[PDB]
């Protein structure tokens, strides 16, 4: 299962964090640092997969933000690598060419998008079409 | 794909609005915010045209910010800074010298051959500029220019253009042309730097009087290179340098000392200058251990070589280098080395007291090096030996484990230096056989039973105590124990054979170490062949270890004296170690 | 949106100091209460927003010790945007206060009990995001009900399935295998694949403790997978991603099937084989898009299929086919595929039905390593060559390992040296090969070589001895590089001291040349090596009298005779005076040939 | 005060410092540090007349399920480089700490495991002591777990001694002593009765115990200066021992 | 001379830097990070030689000030230079800490171009620099 999902910038700063496991805030902070240290040190010659504590991390870099899913060792790497991209395509449609600050000012909507596509450590909805239609129905409400 | 690459919104677009906003106070804030982004690795390259247009300004603080931003892309990609070259040259016959220099320094920190063209002549004018902050920055710029590849021959209307500015009415200016000169000179053909020399020394060592903190040093360092001829030439050279208890201790001080020591090949005490100069040099060096901790380390690493060369200089000054508890480990250790390099026949007095101090402290590493130090005290100076061995015996009584073991090892080397002298102590030494974990110490005792086997009767049961766990044992100990027991036998046949079978049989038949196996055989083939010729070959009067421990080969030491300022002076290594 | 939020955030970015940040944060916290305490009650807009700011502050890393009641009242709003923020706040700041937990549970009670699927949605997610024991006790019995009921909407269904799954991971006892099971199973045949996708996750976790209860799924999972993978261009347009139909559900179905042994119904087995054969064929088809997303999606499916094939371990055609497809990935610019391919092959090399298939790609594994850049990938290439190494390979493997080492980085050296030694010991054809390997191992990377290993290579040159001359020359030609490291000087100097005579005949390698070569290492070596070289040196006095005085004056010297080290000075004196005192017969008796070692 | 009562006296003014650290590791079979942390405490045993003011000094290492970097001092400690206090008399805990960075891993465990079909498993494990050769580690144990369906086992090892314990499903290897910068090997041929019948062997990690005379965190004590104002003795009069004991905690290598 | 000047934070991250010679790339920054900042059981010294490259450093609270070359430089100078830079910085914004460094990126780049040309230590005592320096330092307490 997914243990957590992070979106972070080159600088180490977190832009989203969704946890599917019990951690205290100290720990959540430690994990957020640790992930930054591992992922900002790798050029494009490295794989998108790396073992991390007793789990592993799938990651991809879109400009200056790192999308990162931490998952169980036995989970499918490419499945998650592409889940990330499917998610980024949704984000990109939902914010009309998404940029780092979109995730800042609309941070609470970002969680809406996530819970659409991921719940309880598993992929929920993959269809870009359905997700956007729900999201825009959600936006029209009061 | 190009997700987050969006150009038509986000932080880039926002900052672009402010770089274009018509109020220069909001534009200053843009350029800072862009400088802050580069520094966090954000690709602000998109903005470069809008940030270059902020240079079309009266406001000083603004241009200043743009140059900073443009200086960041000099080193990052020198191609990104090829695109504001047309209005650099413009900005160096400017009103305000603050701007003039600011186009020269930024032109010379760029690294590709599109730079040769636009700069060959504007720099020609910044050296003829009537403001010295520009000639300070042109001088350093001429140096920057050589850096980029090729010799060039218009370059030999540039070397000479620099030599002009060594003669100048500003110690900041001249002292930098000097720095330029020696550096550019060390991509080496021989006869570079114009030997219009007798004159230009007078210009350097006047500049040095009025000079800045750091101007002096580029001077001092560029002198030493040259060998005077005869002889009293040397004299006043050295009578000018005298006031170096200057600003930038120790770079100033030590860059002097460098010169003040290549030129100590005089007919010395025909005139007591030699005695004048050497009285001088003690005080300033001493002062550098008040400076700061890092600066010290360097000082001491030079002092170390200096003390080996001209030992007279600091002979009287040992208390200078006594250890402060709060000194970093590395100042402690170099302090210690030098404390023993100066341990006169007379100052062992407190020097020994000053090491009983150290071996009782908590820094376990430094403690150990301190009781070694007492060792090489007993060894350097003969008359301390008796008192060193006393101190050592005291430290061993404390029962502090690490101190004991270090001491035993040191006591072994003392017995070797002063044989047949400290023998009653052996009995008191074996008392502590209970608590010797470390290989070295075990090997020392073992060697000490040695060697003095015929003195002591229990000696067998002692040496036998180790045969139980001959393995588990350091191959150094194994070796030492092999040799130890063939000694025992070579003075007590019948008596020993009880055991000596075991030990040759364990090196020969049981040991995987081929070097150890060798040694068992070699001894087996001596003993079990010739009962007297063996005694000759082993128990011979070995020569006395003379204190070679810390000591540099005298030729190499002169190489390192001809370097005293530098890196090689800290590593105590020639520059062949890094080409 | 909420302007006051956007301002608070813009003020926080414009801040030019962590001081000023913290000031602008304390300012907002005062303002927020204030207004929470204030006599004038607030509009929904304002609660909603101020809660939202509190969440923001929290996410910057600062503490928040109020707001919780205000977040809870938003739950009871009939305004979505208000509920949403209340639900988000409690999902992100979980507080202990059992007064609030009871309220939260009421809100969830209502929202669930509403028939509004947006509100049902928020409710189910809150539960699922928080998973509190108390939440389980309130709702664990209701979730299965909502999941199955004929009337609840697909999106709710999805959200309820994964909700239930979490309730089952944190509170299994509140999730007995009731009566809903088969109706859960039937979800596998839903039209909405998002729903199918949700259920598959649930069922997978449930079928790991409860295989018999869900063993019905196998058949329906095979049916779905096969309809899925054979679907046309214009099928499942929603769930097609870069021309690949339903990659994530495919993976998932394939994974559910790894909960069970092969389907027991022949026809089913067959549909499954057809299925996998198909997946395996698609890997052989060229990409429909040059975008890496297409092949990553396709391969995700492939690899999960490969996993299923391994785990069943029952179709040898498929295992072989899987090997070969893996092997073609080894020659790919995609570091990701190279990596996964080595990974899966390593598994595959421990099953009989595939071991020999894997051996087949030895050459490709080696060529991939020989030119790899990612260290993790090199690492795993080397692990595969160890996995696939036997008698038929040993030598090809060892030779390339050695070859690779000559120009290797450092990252990888240590591991390979260890491996080379180990495979050498196990698979040595003859003594000579072994010695040829070890000596060369030591020449190239002796800094990593064990003592046990160099002890052995010397110790071996006795018993089967006819290698001595080879050893002697090899050690020699090695030593005569300016490069040259310590354990070489050790084995080098031990061997030449003992069998240097067999190469002293050549004038390219005379006693004097041998000696000086050795001595040009001496003063650079650690003291035990010099102890060893000192023994070499006197053996030289014995074998070659042509050079006994060059040697004696290196022994008579100060740096040997007055040596700080006890062993160095002991030997230099013992040996100096051996070459001086006694006979020549004695000298030759004492430093003869040196007997051979015993056995194990 | 209130932790140190008035008018204490001893003929012989001593103090002892025990640095006691526990090192934890998880590591991949390729040697990637997946997680690692040190838990420590300095224990001071002080017999000092009067009310001594103490100034303590150490190196850079400590800064002041998921391990967090932390440091906690005794109630007596005052902060400003250096720590200063009037210590309680006899034994107490001066400080407690945890570090996660730049840990010195006393051993590298390198596993070589080889599933020959479903009937034989070949296991080799090499351990490298990764510290100064002059220092010695003791009470070494390597514990190599075996699968449940293990028919039997034959084990060879050149250093120490080892043996298979079936109640614990484990090969247990022991080494009384081992110096730094050495290497050691064990080999094992394990025989397998094939149940399974689903599920590859889910492989638990190899674990070690050991003890070393240094702080795996790198902590070094540099000074401890005693200044008693009223009384007769000075820092020069105070006898001082330091000990470092580094123990293994959960020190694991996946195979 | 001074061929590379980097300032790290308590985790070996390059907070801000300026190269002055192309003779040193990334390979420099890493060596110093790996062997000095994240050093294990090594004999620390203010000067280290790895990859045939020399490294000077001082430490301020939690900040690493480094200085770097492949030349045979006046060692003594570097440290003298470095203590004055710290004399300069602290007189523009007080405590020399990761935060205060971070607040004053614009300013610090500016002291650097001024205090050091192509690596040569220049007139760098506070009062002289009030002319050549445009920025003020964001002091916090
Ligand atoms: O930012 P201010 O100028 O102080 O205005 C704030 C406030 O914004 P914040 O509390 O978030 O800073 C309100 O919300 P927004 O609508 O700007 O989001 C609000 O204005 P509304 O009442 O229109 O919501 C309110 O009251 P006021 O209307 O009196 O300006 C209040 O100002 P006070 O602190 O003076 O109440």
């Amino acid at each position: 299962m997914i243990r957590f999902i992070l979106i972070q910038n080159r600088a180490g700063k977190t832009r989203l964090a969704k946890w599917y496991m019990q951690f205290d805030d100290d720990e959540k902070q430690k994990l957020i640092e640790e992930v930054h240290a591992v992922v900002t040190v790798r050029d494009a010659k490295h794989t998108n997969f790396v073992e991390f504590r007793n789990f592993k991390i799938i990651y991809r870099r879109y400009a200056g933000l790192y999308f990162c899913i931490c998952v169980d060792v036995n989970d499918n790497n490419l499945a998650y690598l592409e889940a990330i991209h499917n998610f980024v395509e949704v984000l990109n449609e939902y914010f009309h060419n998404v940029c780092e600050l979109d995730l800042v000012f609309n941070f609470y909507k970002v969680y809406t998008v996530v819970d659409e596509m991921f719940l309880a450590g598993e992929i929920r909805e993959t269809s870009q079409t359905k997700v956007l239609k729900q999201l825009l129905m959600l936006q029209s409400l009061e | 794909s190009k997700y987050f690459t969006t150009n038509k919104k986000g932080e880039i677009f926002e900052l672009k609005a402010e770089l274009n906003n018509e109020k220069k106070e909001k534009r200053k804030e843009a350029v800072k915010k862009v400088i802050a982004a580069m520094t966090v690795g954000k690709d602000v390259s998109s903005l470069f045209p809008d940030v270059v247009n902020c240079m079309q300004t009266d406001n000083l603080e603004l241009k200043k910010l743009v140059y900073l931003y443009l200086m960041n892309y000099a080193k990052s990609q020198p191609d990104m800074a090829i695109m504001a070259v047309n209005s650099f040259v413009k900005d160096c016959e400017d009103p305000n010298p603050l701007i003039r220099a600011l186009a020269v320094r930024t032109m010379g920190c760029i690294r590709v051959d599109k730079i040769t063209e636009y700069l060959c002549e504007p720099l020609r004018k910044c050296l003829k500029d009537e403001d010295p902050y520009v000639r300070k920055t042109a001088a350093v710029c001429v140096a920057k220019l050589h850096d980029i590849n090729a010799q060039m021959v218009e370059d030999q209307g540039f070397l000479d253009s620099l030599r002009d500015l060594i003669a100048d009415s500003n110690p900041m200016v001249v002292a930098n042309a000097v720095a330029a000169l020696s550096e550019i000179s060390e991509s080496h053909p021989n006869s570079n730097l114009l030997d219009l020399n007798p004159q230009n020394i007078n210009k350097l060592l006047t500049a040095l009087n009025e000079c800045t903190e750091w101007g002096q040093i580029f001077i001092l360092d560029c002198l030493s290179n040259y060998n005077p001829k005869d002889d009293r030439e040397a004299q006043s050279i050295c009578e000018r340098v005298t006031p170096r208890l200057s600003h930038a201790n120790s770079a100033v001080v030590l860059s002097a000392v460098k010169v003040l020591m290549k030129f100590l090949e005089l007919l010395p005490k025909d005139s007591d200058y030699y005695n004048m100069l050497l009285k001088k040099l003690a005080p300033p060096l001493v002062t550098l251990l008040s400076g700061e901790p890092e600066v010290q380390y360097v000082a001491l690493r030079n002092i170390n070589l200096i003390v080996q060369k001209r030992p007279e200089i600091l002979k009287q000054e040992i208390k200078v280098f006594f250890v402060k508890y709060n000194d970093p480990i590395y100042v402690k250790l170099e302090k210690l080395d030098i404390m023993i390099r100066l341990a006169s026949q007379a100052n062992i007095a407190q020097v020994l007291a000053e090491l009983k101090e150290y071996a009782t402290e908590v820094d376990v590493d430094f403690v150990r090096k301190a009781v070694r130090a007492i060792g090489r005290c007993a060894i350097k100076v003969e008359q301390s030996a008796e008192r060193c061995v006393s101190t050592l015996l005291d430290l061993i009584q404390t029962k502090v484990n690490y101190v004991v073991q270090e001491a035993i090892v040191v006591i072994r080397d003392i017995f070797r230096k002063y044989p047949n002298k400290y023998e009653s102590i052996i009995a008191t030494l074996c008392e502590n056989l209970d608590s010797l974990d470390e290989p070295d110490a075990r090997a020392a005792m073992i060697w000490i039973v040695g060697e003095y086997a015929e003195r002591i009767d229990n000696a067998d049961e002692l040496l036998e105590s180790f045969l139980e766990g001959f393995h588990d044992e350091s191959t150094q100990v194994q070796l030492t124990l092999l040799t130890a027991i063939v000694k025992l036998f070579l003075k007590k046949p019948s008596e020993t054979q009880e055991l000596v079978q075991q030990v040759l049989s364990l090196a020969t038949q049981d040991s995987d170490n081929p070097d150890l196996r060798d040694r068992g055989y070699i001894y087996w083939r001596l003993l079990s062949t010739d009962p007297v010729t063996a005694k000759e070959v082993v128990l011979s009067e070995k020569p006395l270890i003379s204190e070679e421990t810390d000591l540099i080969e005298p030729t190499l030491l002169d190489e390192l004296i001809c370097h005293i300022g530098s890196l090689a002076s800290v590593y105590h290594k020639p520059p062949n170690a890094f080409v | 949106g909420m302007r006051g939020l956007a301002v608070f955030i813009s003020d926080i970015r414009n801040c030019k100091s962590k001081e000023a940040e913290i000031k602008r944060i304390n300012k907002e916290l005062a303002n927020i209460r204030s207004k929470f305490k204030g006599d004038k009650a607030l509009d929904g807009y304002s609660k909603k927003k101020y809660v939202c700011k509190l969440l923001f502050i929290f996410l910057l890393g600062h503490d928040i010790d109020f707001g919780h009641m205000e977040a809870v009242n938003l739950l009871s709003s009939n305004r979505y945007t208000e509920k949403q923020i209340g639900y988000l706040f409690i999902s992100v700041l979980v507080n202990s206060n059992s007064e609030l937990i009871r309220l939260i549970n009421n809100a969830i009670k209502n929202d669930l009990a509403s028939r509004n699927p947006t509100f049902m949605g928020l409710a189910l997610h809150c539960i699922a995001n928080v998973g509190s024991r108390e939440m389980a006790e309130a709702f664990a019995g209701e979730i299965p009900k909502i999941l199955v009921a004929g009337d609840t909407m697909d999106s709710v269904k999805q959200s309820a399935a994964l909700c239930l799954l979490r309730l089952y991971r944190t509170s299994p006892d509140l999730v007995p295998m009731g009566d809903w099971t088969s109706r859960v199973v039937h979800l596998l045949n839903d039209q909405h694949l998002g729903v199918v996708t949700a259920a598959t996750s649930l069922i997978t976790t449930l079928a790991q403790k409860n295989p018999e209860e869900f063993k019905t799924s196998v058949s329906l999972a095979v049916s779905r997978l096969s309809r899925i993978v054979t679907s046309a261009s214009t099928d499942l347009q929603d769930y097609t991603y870069y021309f690949v139909p339903a990659p994530w559900l495919s993976v998932k179905l394939l994974r559910l099937l790894q909960c069970y042994p092969p389907p027991e119904d022949p026809a089913v087995r067959g549909r499954l084989t057809e299925c996998l054969e198909t997946i395996l064929n698609k890997a052989q088809e060229p990409p429909k898009s040059k975008k890496v997303q297409h092949s990553n999606a396709k391969n995700a499916v492939l690899f999960e299929a490969i996993s299923l094939i391994i785990h069943h371990d029952s179709e040898p055609n498929l295992l072989v086919r899987a090997c070969n497809q893996l092997g073609q990935f080894l020659q790919h610019r995609e570091t990701n595929l190279r990596y996964l391919a080595l990974e899966s092959m390593c598994t595959l090399a421990s099953s009989e039905f595939s071991h020999e298939a894997v051996k087949t790609h030895i050459e490709t594994v080696i060529n991939a390593l020989k030119t790899e850049r990612d260290v993790s990938v090199r690492q795993r290439a080397v692990d595969l060559l160890y996995a696939m190494c036997d008698r038929s390979n040993a030598q090809q493997i060892v030779a390339e390992m050695l070859s690779y080492l000559e120009t290797a980085d450092y990252s990888i050296r240590e591991e390979i040296v260890l491996k080379v030694a180990i495979l050498a010991e196990k698979y040595a054809v003859d003594y000579t090969w072994y010695v040829d390997t070890i000596l060369n191992l030591i020449r190239i990377a002796g800094d990593y070589v064990s003592e046990e290993v160099w002890y052995r290579v010397i110790q071996i040159v006795i018993n089967r001895d006819d290698v001595q001359g080879y050893a002697a020359k090899t050690v020699f030609e090695a030593l005569q590089a300016p490069a040259c490291h310590e354990n070489l000087v050790k084995v080098g100097g031990y061997i030449l001291g003992e069998f240097g005579n067999l190469i002293a005949g050549d004038p390219r390698s005379s006693p004097l040349i041998q000696f000086n070569l050795l001595h040009s290492k001496f003063h650079l070596c650690s003291v035990p090596t010099r102890a060893l070289l000192l023994s070499t040196y006197i053996k030289f006095v014995n074998l070659f009298p042509e050079v006994k005085a060059t040697i004696q004056d290196v022994l008579r010297s100060d740096s040997q005779l007055k040596n700080a080290d006890v062993e160095l000075q002991q030997r230099a004196v013992e040996y100096l005076r051996l070459s001086t005192v006694a006979s020549t017969d004695i000298l030759a008796t004492v430093l003869e040939e040196m007997p051979p070692f015993p056995e194990r | 005060i209130g932790w140190r009562r008035e008018g204490i006296k001893y003929r012989r003014n001593e103090l002892f410092l025990d640095v006691l650290e526990s090192v934890n590791l998880l590591m991949s079979p390729q040697g990637q540090v997946l997680s690692a942390h040190v838990s420590g405490r300095v224990v001071m045993k002080s017999y000092l007349s009067g009310m001594p003011e103490c100034k303590f000094g150490m190196n850079d290492k400590i800064v002041i399920s998921i391990a967090i970097d932390d440091c906690t001092f005794h109630q007596c400690v005052r902060l400003s480089r250096s720590i200063s206090f009037i210590p309680p008399d006899g034994e107490f805990e001066l400080m407690r700490y945890r570090t996660t960075k730049d840990i010195i891993l006393p051993f590298r465990v390198i596993p070589l495991v080889r599933e020959v079909g479903r009937t034989k498993l070949e296991v080799k494990v090499v351990i490298k002591s990764n510290f100064k050769p002059s220092l010695l580690a003791q009470k070494i144990e390597v514990r190599i777990p075996t699968p449940l369906n293990t028919s039997g086992v034959q084990v060879i090892c050149m250093k120490g001694k080892a043996k298979y314990k079936a109640s614990e499903n484990a090969i247990v290897w022991k080494i009384k002593r081992m110096a730094g910068m050495k290497e050691s090997q064990i080999s094992a041929e394990i025989e397998l009765l094939p149940t399974n019948d689903k599920k590859k062997w889910a492989r638990p990690p190899i674990s070690m115990n050991f003890e070393v005379p240094f702080a795996p965190s790198g902590l070094k004590v540099r000074y401890l200066k005693v200044f008693e104002p009223k009384l007769n003795y000075s820092d020069h009069d105070v006898i001082k021992w330091v000990r470092y004991i580094g123990r293994s905690g959960i020190y694991e290598t996946r195979c």
